[PDB]
């Protein structure tokens, strides 16, 4: 699946895992996207027309 | 010496018993614990951030 939890299945936005076997336990490979470069805007909450 | 060694003896194995008790139950309390210092840290994830 694709959980919503934050930081269950790893830092950042979860997209997808992958299984591997290990001696005694699991261990995953999770796969997430990470926000990188990022820009600096003037906001406003709403647009005023007419 | 050879008489007191019996009165100690008895002494050092209750004594024994009532740390291994201690430590037993420490060990059960911890666990519970743990439980729930993890589900504070779920918590933290998925309420705080």
């Amino acid at each position: 699946g694709q959980s919503k939890r934050v930081d269950f299945c790893g830092k950042g936005y979860h997209l997808m895992s992958f299984p591997q076997s290990a001696p005694h336990g699991v261990v995953f490979l999770h796969v997430t996207y990470v926000p990188a470069q990022e820009k600096n805007f003037t906001t406003a909450p709403a647009i005023c027309h007419d | 010496p050879p008489e007191a060694e019996v009165q100690i003896d008895r002494l050092i194995t209750g004594r024994l018993q009532s740390l291994q008790t201690y430590v037993t139950q420490q060990l059960i309390r911890a666990a519970e614990i743990r439980a729930s210092a993890n589900l504070a840290a779920t918590k933290m994830s998925e309420c705080v951030l």
